[PDB]
């Protein structure tokens, strides 16, 4: 249904008439992408202490 | 004993599909393990079935791979 399909969901298409078959399992958040290519560790309070 | 003749005639068929002529794409990642995402070397993504009875030991990390032509 079009109730299940949400924005920026990677889908499957069959190039015969472009008919949607299944939702595709894969999908990455676009922010997970930008945070990772940057790369920045996080920490806890005891390793920054003293 | 008759079906051992028929397992051999079915094994032959499929080895001919394995071999040349093939285009070379790349394996990005699985979405199952009987189905995966490959980018051909035409600059497009395709969702393709995976021939069962293959080694996924080196496959799952992205790595070159062979694909059939029309199929």
């Amino acid at each position: 249904n079009v109730k299940d399909l949400k924005a920026s969901q990677r889908v499957c298409l069959r190039s015969d008439s472009y008919m949607l078959h299944k939702v595709l399992e894969n999908k990455a958040d676009p922010l997970v992408s930008l945070m990772m290519v940057e790369k920045v560790p996080d920490s806890t309070y005891d390793m920054v202490g003293g | 004993r008759h079906l051992k003749r028929e397992l051999k005639r079915a094994q032959e068929e499929v080895k001919r599909i394995q071999s040349v002529p093939l285009v070379i794409g790349q394996f990005l990642e699985p979405i199952d393990q009987n189905t995966g995402i490959v980018s051909s070397t035409t600059g497009m993504s395709y969702v393709v079935r995976i021939l069962s009875t293959l080694d996924r030991e080196l496959l799952k990390p992205s790595m070159s791979v062979a694909l059939h032509r029309h199929s």
